[PDB]
């Protein structure tokens, strides 16, 4: 249930001695390995042509993130704050009230994306759905305020990104 | 005027160098540089498109903070950025170094490297993958691309 | 003459490569992008401190032996001479003394480094 | 290491910080078609390994710069407080996988690569030959999944499914109150350690009966093993004490907190 | 028109060394199972370029500590010395046809070795004066080999004349007799252009660049293409030593042709091994060129003496 | 003898090679027939000019013109 | 001899350009001229092209359009242009288009 | 360059995790294993999983 | 794929072969479309320096043969 | 995979094994990326009777 790694005594007989000694000066295992990179410099390599091959991914993957809605345009968000109280950074922000139909909605859903860790917690302990983290991953930003996401940015990620986020989660769904 | 023309089609080429020819340095912090060096891997291999790690801040061209920026290393990585010679450039990979992360109210953590170096493409992720870093990367290249120096030395 | 032009010609554009490289780009000059390269952390005194040779003894016999290239050297033209069993004796007696010598430097650990 | 780090984002959705091994489990089943392909990456992974140990094993400069460098004696690895490949280095027989084992470790069958003097070339060999022994292991893992369930049962500690917390009311309430409270821990305090890759790696977790910790400390090996670090490097020099920084393999991460 | 002959010889061999630079990157990409660059030109084809205008926009950053005289003179010194070591190289004819042309590339390669040196000291830096100092290790290893096989090699010459090298080799090549020799040569010749297994000085993983860690952009690059100019002038007298081609008077450039492509393919040699090795500590650089070249190096010297008197094939010395 | 020649092609192989070369090449070219030709060749490439001689009336053995049969040939060079 | 078809295949996708000109305006907009089977073309101009023979990663490739939103994208082309139906079947996440 | 003393000063990356666990709940503190040993996530994942 | 390094190798190619092709040629120019006198050693040179005195032209290429005697 | 068989043999010859049995870029033979949708199984407490929480 173990094994000794490097525990080989030579044999000393001439004709390993001979053999080494070739080894030693006439430099054999130096030739191996020029024969391995050489072996590497005729094959394909593994570049993909980003920008336009792209990198693999499954509908489980956690990206930008996303507020989304019912299919009538209502939005999912009912203001229960399992997103924020689950989350592990302290990224989310909620406050609500009542809105003019008396349906339980948020005035403010913010999301710093630089406190943010990614791990999707929010969109697992949401109950209706709302919060995803969405398949966007090319949103680098030029200045650190663009990435503090308020409602109406959330909501414009989902309004961007439903085409895919519904498919995403229709993949995926029975695995949650 | 010829002068402006002159002036912008050197202004292009200084930018064609510039952006094509960037040099960031040896410097990871914590596990974005993992996939910093994932980027570096022969998937998305940022070496076909010039850009080639040199371990020396001299001769270096970006600084890709790729990790936890502390408080005891602030200083280090604020000596480091100094001695870049200009033009250069950060990029900020990850939550931690965009803003403090999931370390943001930590007493030892600098909530971001924008408190300590200006920052000019944020990354963001837990990490962000290869392919995110390597799209700030290419984000920063056409930061550069439409860079005025030459034109707005000539208007003056 | 064409040594003197050829090495002021490379010396000439090895030294007008670098008064273009000083005076085209624009400087930002400031007492902290000049200061010692340290890893980031301030260095703890100066480079001008005696950095202690651990390979000294191979550095003196460096200089005994590198006149031997001095003296071994004519010998694609001593090959020429008439008097030859003599100059193949005497050859053979140069390469042998160097070779007691690093024979004699190997076996009293002159060859290892100290410490 | 990319293709392990798709297999990392196909089950989980993350590339590196997965956050899916949880307590009473894991967090969400293996999707279709992954364990086909990690028969596909491990049928493969042993010629990159003969390659690896091609470029380097047999080599006379690896062997000049790894053979004489950072020997560590078994009584000094002990006092030091090293683990993992640092004792196994030094030929110290002690592997937690089989000793102290931990879920199914004593329901498969592999090898400890032991060091015989206990240098950086023979840590180097254990790690290979560990990278062959987890081929081995995956390949016992992959011909012995059972069918089941992925979370505890105990549905106040691992949280529903969504298609029954939609649902039920029970499941509800119990959403509800894991993922804004959690669950609570009784009191007492652990030390559980795992052999991770790198060596012991352990957990001093003290809970106080509420849902949060008490105390949590994480005895990284690497501490202990960049502690020793100071006495391995006697003698060397710049490019030797990189070799034994190479071969105690550190991730600061563990080794600062 | 012997300016133009200067000209001809020494701008060609800076954008040989340019391309050398997008060869080195582009070949050690495809050895380790990348692309090297394809994206600033076709294929890469003006990646050189870009690389050469940002190091002269760039700030040079002369540093604080910096002995500034030394620290200029040590890559002025660098690019003159490495233009300046073509001139002696049949090519089939050389520039300049000296009668020592062996002698004036050893010497001026001994001379190329104050450009690491005084970069290592000028610049104050400690990893630069390690940089510096291994450089002195390095330099002290080799010189006591290079010169005993190289004057192994022309006992089957005759001279120091590099262009009767071209006869001397008209039969057979020079690696038949002498590949022993030839072994030898091509690992001091790694040792001496501070090239890999054999690095040393710009140590990448021991220091950050060693000699030049604070050379900006500008004077970093004459150290750059200097040791680039290096490698293929030692690579072509590597080839003109052993691997002589034929030579028509009256069609010299497929000699030309003949040897530029010899003299690439150890280039591309050189850069497989720097794909392909680690990198030896620098003692035992020391203990490898003086305990184990060394002894075989006057073992032959005796045998190169000793074997055109054996059998009356001294050659001629004119 | 072939224990300790063993010993030392085992543990020092490229010593045994020096040794091997060097006793060659000290021993080789006393037992070789060709080391006088590599004399007479050497003694036999004219450097200098061939100073001619007054002639007193007695020296048969030295020519008159350089196509004369007496004098030192190098026949022995053209066939070898 | 199989050199030559390589030379038959290095000069069909000189061919399954359109030409020269087409062969240079892939070539220096992707650093890539190898042919695809066209799965589709967005509302943008971007075209969708697979080749199963190449290997996982290089299958599915995007050749983006010229001009996005007012935008002249011939050379700026952007990761971040590719509309999220195709990036499902980009980045792999389905099989479908 | 014979090394005589190596003090290797540490806390460069002293992110002080395991002070931030305290105020958040086990399964909030699980995350924080991943960034421990940032080569080794799920074996660090399964260390506090087994200890929790 | 690996084919690919051949064109920038090629540009090197021909950035060796344009020196020594070129002074091979402007030993052509120079010399009266001959190679160049190669004079390693002072008797070599006191022939040259005979052939520049008796071209009348001051030039050491310009031979002279049988009609320059009678 | 698309190789010719001179760069093929060159190649396995160069490393000393054979290559296109073990290729380390993937083709068809890995997993679809559309699959069927699964049926999880349920625990052992996803019971009607017999199910006390206290047991
Ligand atoms: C050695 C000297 C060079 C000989 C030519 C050569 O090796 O061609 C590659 C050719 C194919 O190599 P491969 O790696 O097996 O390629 C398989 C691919 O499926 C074949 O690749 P593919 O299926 O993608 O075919 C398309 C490919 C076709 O590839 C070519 O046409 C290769 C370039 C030929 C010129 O064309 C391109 O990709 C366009 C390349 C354009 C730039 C080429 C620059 C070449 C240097 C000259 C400047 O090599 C051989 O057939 C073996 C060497 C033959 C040597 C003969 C004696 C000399
Ligand atoms: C050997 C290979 C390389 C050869 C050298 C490179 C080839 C190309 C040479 C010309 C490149 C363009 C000019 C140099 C780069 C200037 C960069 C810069 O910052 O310029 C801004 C500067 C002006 O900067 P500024 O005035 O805006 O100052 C900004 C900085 N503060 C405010 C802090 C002081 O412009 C120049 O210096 C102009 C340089 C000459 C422009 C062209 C003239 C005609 C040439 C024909
Ligand atoms: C120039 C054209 C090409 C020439 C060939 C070179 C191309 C191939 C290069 C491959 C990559 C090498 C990269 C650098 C590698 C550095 C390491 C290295 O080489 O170390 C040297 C190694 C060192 O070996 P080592 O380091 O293992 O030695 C151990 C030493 N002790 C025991 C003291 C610890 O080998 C040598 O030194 C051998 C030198 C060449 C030997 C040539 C001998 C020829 C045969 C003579 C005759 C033999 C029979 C006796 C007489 C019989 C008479 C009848
Ligand atoms: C009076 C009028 C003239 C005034 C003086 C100006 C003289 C000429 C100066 C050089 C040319 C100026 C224009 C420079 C390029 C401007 C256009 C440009 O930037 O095009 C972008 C394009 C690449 O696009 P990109 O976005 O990078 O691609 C993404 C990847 N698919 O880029 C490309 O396709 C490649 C761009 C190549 C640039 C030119 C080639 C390099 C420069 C050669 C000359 C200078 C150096 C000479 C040698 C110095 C020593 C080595
Ligand atoms: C007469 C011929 C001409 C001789 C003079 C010319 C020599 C040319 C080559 C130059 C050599 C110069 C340097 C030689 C040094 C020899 C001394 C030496 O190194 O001894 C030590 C060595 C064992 O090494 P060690 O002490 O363990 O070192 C530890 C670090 N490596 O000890 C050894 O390895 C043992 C060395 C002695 C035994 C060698 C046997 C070789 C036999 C070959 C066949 C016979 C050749 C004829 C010569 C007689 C040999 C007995
Ligand atoms: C402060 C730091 C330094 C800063 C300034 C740096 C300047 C450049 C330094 C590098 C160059 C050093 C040159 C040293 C002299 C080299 C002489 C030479 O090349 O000799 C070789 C060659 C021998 O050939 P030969 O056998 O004579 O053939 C002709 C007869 N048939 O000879 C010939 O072919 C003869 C041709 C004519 C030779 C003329 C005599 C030499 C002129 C020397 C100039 C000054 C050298 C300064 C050295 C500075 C060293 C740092
Ligand atoms: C011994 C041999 C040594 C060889 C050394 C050189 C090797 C490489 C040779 C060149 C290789 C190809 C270079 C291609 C350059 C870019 C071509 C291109 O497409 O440029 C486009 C760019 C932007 O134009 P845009 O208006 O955006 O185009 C829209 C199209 N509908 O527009 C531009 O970039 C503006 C035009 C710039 C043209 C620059 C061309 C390259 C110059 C290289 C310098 C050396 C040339 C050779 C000298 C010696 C031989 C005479
Ligand atoms: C040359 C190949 C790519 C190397 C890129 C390195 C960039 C800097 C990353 C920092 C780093 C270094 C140096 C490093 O060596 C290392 O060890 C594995 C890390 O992880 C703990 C690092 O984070
Ligand atoms: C006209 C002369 C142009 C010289 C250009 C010098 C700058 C190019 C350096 C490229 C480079 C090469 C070749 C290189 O060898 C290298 O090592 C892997 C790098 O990364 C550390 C590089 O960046
Ligand atoms: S992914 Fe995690 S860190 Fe980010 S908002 Fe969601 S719960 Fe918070
Ligand atoms: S958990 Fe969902 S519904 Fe509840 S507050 Fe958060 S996003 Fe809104
Ligand atoms: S942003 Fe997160 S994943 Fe990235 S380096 Fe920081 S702690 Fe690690």
């Amino acid at each position: 249930t173990y094994k000794y790694v490097n525990l080989r005594e030579p044999s000393m007989d001439m004709k390993s001695v001979t053999d080494r000694a070739a080894q030693t000066l006439l430099w054999t295992e130096l030739i191996r390995g020029l024969g391995m990179t050489l072996s590497y410099l005729f094959r394909e390599p593994a570049t993909i042509n980003y920008p336009f091959e792209k990198g693999p991914l499954s509908p489980r993957f956690r990206g930008e993130h996303a507020l989304r809605r019912y299919p009538s345009g209502e939005e999912r968000c009912i203001a229960c704050k399992l997103c924020e109280a689950v989350c592990p950074a302290q990224a989310i922000t909620i406050e609500a009230e009542p809105r003019a139909d008396g349906s339980r909605r948020t005035t403010r859903y913010d999301i710093d994306m630089t406190k943010c860790i990614y791990c999707g917690f929010c969109q697992e302990a949401c109950p209706v759905d709302a919060i995803v983290e969405g398949p966007n991953f090319e949103f680098s930003t030029e200045t650190h305020e663009e990435l503090l996401y308020n409602k109406e940015k959330l909501l414009n990620n989902g309004d961007k990104w439903e085409a895919e986020i519904a498919a995403n989660i229709q993949a995926d769904y029975l695995y949650r | 005027s010829r002068g402006e023309y002159v002036v912008a089609k050197l202004d292009d080429l200084i930018n064609w160098a510039r952006r094509s020819s960037l040099w960031p340095m040896t410097f990871g912090l914590a596990c974005c540089a993992v996939e910093m060096m994932h980027m570096a891997a022969p998937r998305y291999d940022m070496d076909r498109f010039g850009v080639v790690f040199r371990a020396s801040p001299r001769q270096s061209d970006v600084m890709i903070v790729a990790g936890t920026l502390t408080n005891k290393m602030a200083p280090a990585l604020r000596k480091v950025y100094d001695q870049m010679p200009e033009p250069r450039y950060v990029v900020s990979m990850g939550s931690c170094a965009n803003g403090g992360g999931y370390y943001h109210y930590s007493y030892s953590v600098v909530r971001g490297c924008d408190r300590i170096v200006p920052v000019d493409i944020y990354v963001p992720g837990c990490p962000p993958t290869a392919e995110a870093l390597l799209y700030g990367i290419l984000q920063l290249q056409k930061k550069i691309k439409r860079e005025k120096r030459l034109r707005i030395w000539y208007r003056r | 003459m064409n040594l003197m032009i050829t090495l002021l010609t490379n010396f000439t554009l090895a030294t007008l490569l670098v008064t273009i490289a000083f005076w085209l780009p624009q400087l930002n000059v400031y007492s902290e992008k000049t200061s010692p390269y340290e890893c980031g952390f301030d260095p703890m005194g100066s480079a001008r401190l005696p950095f202690s040779m651990k390979f000294f003894l191979v550095a003196i016999t460096f200089l005994l032996f590198d006149l031997e290239i001095a003296l071994l050297l004519p010998l694609p033209w001593a090959s020429q001479t008439t008097n030859l069993n003599t100059m193949l004796t005497m050859a053979l007696l140069l390469i042998f003394l160097l070779a007691v010598s690093l024979a004699y430097e190997w076996t009293q650990k002159g060859l290892e480094w100290t410490e | 290491r990319e293709k392990m780090f798709e297999f990392y984002e196909r089950v989980s959705g993350a590339r590196m910080h997965a956050a899916y091994v949880r307590p009473g489990g894991v967090h969400q089943d293996l999707p279709l078609g992954l364990m086909d392909d990690i028969y596909e990456f491990s049928k493969n992974f042993s010629l990159r390994i003969d390659e690896l140990e091609e470029m380097l094993t047999n080599n006379r400069i690896w062997r000049n710069r790894t053979v004489d460098i950072g020997v560590v004696t078994a009584e000094d690895a002990l006092n030091y407080g090293f683990s993992g490949v640092m004792l196994r280095g030094s030929g110290i027989q002690w592997d937690l996988r089989k000793t102290q084992p931990y879920d199914v470790y004593d329901q498969v069958e592999f090898d400890v690569p032991i060091g015989s003097r206990g240098d950086c070339y023979d840590r180097y060999l254990c790690r290979v030959e560990e990278m062959r022994q987890s081929i081995r292991i995956i390949s016992q893992c992959l011909n012995k999944m059972p069918p089941g369930e992925i979370k505890v049962d105990d549905a106040k500690v691992s949280p529903p499914k969504r298609a029954e917390m939609k649902t039920s009311m029970e499941s509800l309430i119990h959403h509800f109150k894991l993922y804004t409270e959690g669950y609570q821990v009784p009191p007492g305090a652990t030390y559980t350690a795992i052999e991770a890759p790198k060596g012991e790696f352990g957990v001093y977790l003290v809970s106080d009966g509420s849902s949060r910790p008490y105390r949590c400390k994480i005895k990284a090996p690497g501490f202990a093993h960049l502690a020793g670090l100071d006495k391995m490097s006697k003698g060397h020099m710049l490019a030797d004490v990189v070799a034994i920084i190479g071969t105690q393999d550190i991730v600061f991460g563990e080794v600062d907190r | 028109m012997f300016m133009i002959n200067v000209l001809t010889l020494i701008i060609p061999i800076l954008l040989a060394v340019a391309f050398l630079t997008l060869v080195e990157r582009k070949v050690l990409g495809y050895m380790q199972f990348r692309k090297g660059p394809n994206v600033v030109g076709p294929y890469g084809l003006l990646q050189p370029i870009a690389d050469a205008i940002k190091l002269f926009i760039k700030e040079p950053l002369r540093p604080a500590t910096s002995s500034i005289s030394m620290f200029i003179l040590a890559p002025i010194l660098a690019l003159t010395l490495a233009l300046t070591m073509w001139i002696p190289l049949p090519m089939p004819y050389p520039l300049i046809n000296m009668n020592l042309g062996v002698l004036f590339m050893l010497a001026m390669s001994s001379l190329a070795v104050y450009s690491i040196l005084w970069s290592g000291w000028a610049s104050n830096s400690k990893y630069a004066l390690i940089g510096a100092l291994r450089a002195v290790a390095q330099t002290i290893s080799y010189e006591v080999t290079l010169a005993i096989i190289l004057l192994s090699v022309l006992l089957m010459n005759g001279s120091f004349t590099l262009s009767t090298l071209i006869i001397t080799q008209e039969q057979v090549w020079l690696i038949f007799p002498a590949w022993p020799l030839a072994m030898m040569w091509f690992i001091s010749t790694l040792a001496e252009t501070n090239r890999a297994p054999f690095d040393l000085t710009e140590g990448e993983s021991e220091l950050v660049s060693g000699f030049n860690v604070e050379y900006a952009a500008g004077p970093f690059a004459l150290f750059f293409m200097a040791e680039y100019a290096n490698i293929i002038m030692m690579n072509i007298f590597t080839t003109t030593l052993f691997l002589g081609a034929f030579h028509n008077p009256y069609m010299p450039e497929l000699y030309t042709i003949n040897f530029t492509i010899k003299s690439l393919l150890l280039s591309i040699t050189f850069l497989w091994i720097r794909a392909s090795y680690p990198r030896f500590r620098y003692d035992q650089l020391m203990h490898l060129l003086w305990k184990n070249f060394l002894p075989l190096t006057l073992a032959l010297c005796m045998w190169h003496v000793s074997l055109p008197i054996l059998l009356s094939s001294i050659p001629p010395q004119t | 003898v072939a224990a300790f020649l063993k010993n030392v092609w085992a543990k020092e192989p490229v010593l045994v090679a020096s040794f091997a070369i060097a006793g060659l090449a000290v021993i080789l070219p006393t037992l070789s027939p060709y080391t006088k030709y590599s004399l007479m060749i050497n003694r036999a490439t004219p450097y200098n000019y061939p100073v001619p001689l007054r002639d007193d009336g007695n020296m048969p053995d030295v020519p008159s013109h350089p196509q004369d049969p007496q004098g030192p040939s190098l026949e022995w060079l053209k066939r070898l | 001899m199989e050199l030559l078809q390589v030379l038959k295949r290095g000069l069909q996708q000189v061919s399954g350009h359109g030409g020269l000109r087409g062969y240079l305006r892939v070539l220096f907009r992707a650093n890539d001229v190898r042919v695809g089977t066209l799965v589709g073309e967005d509302k943008y101009g971007n075209k969708y092209y697979e080749d199963n023979k190449q290997f996982f990663g290089r299958h599915r490739w995007v050749i983006y359009t010229t001009e996005m939103n007012g935008k002249n994208t011939f050379w700026d082309v952007d990761g971040s242009m590719v509309p999220p139906e195709w990036h499902r079947w980009l980045h792999c996440m389905t099989d479908d288009p | 360059e014979m090394v005589r003393k190596c003090d290797p000063h540490i806390g460069l990356l002293h992110r002080g995790t395991e002070k931030l666990i305290e105020y958040k709940t086990y399964l909030q503190a699980l995350p924080y294993f991943d960034r421990l040993d940032y080569v080794s996530m799920m074996c660090n994942e399964q260390a506090y999983s087994l200890a929790v | 794929m690996w084919f690919e390094v051949l064109p920038g190798i090629a540009v090197m190619g021909v950035c060796l072969f344009i020196p020594g092709m070129a002074t091979a040629r402007i030993h052509r120019f120079s010399n009266g479309g001959r190679e160049k006198r190669v004079a390693h050693y002072s008797y070599q040179w006191y022939l040259m320096e005979r052939d520049r005195r008796v071209s009348g032209v001051n030039r050491y290429y310009v031979s002279k043969g049988l009609e320059n005697i009678d | 995979a698309s190789a010719t068989r001179l760069i093929q043999g060159l190649r396995n010859w160069a490393s000393g094994r054979d290559l296109q049995a073990k290729l380390q870029l993937r083709y068809q033979e890995i997993s679809k990326r559309t699959q069927p949708p699964p049926k999880l199984p349920v625990g052992p407490s996803h019971r009607l009777s017999n199910n006390y929480y206290c047991a």
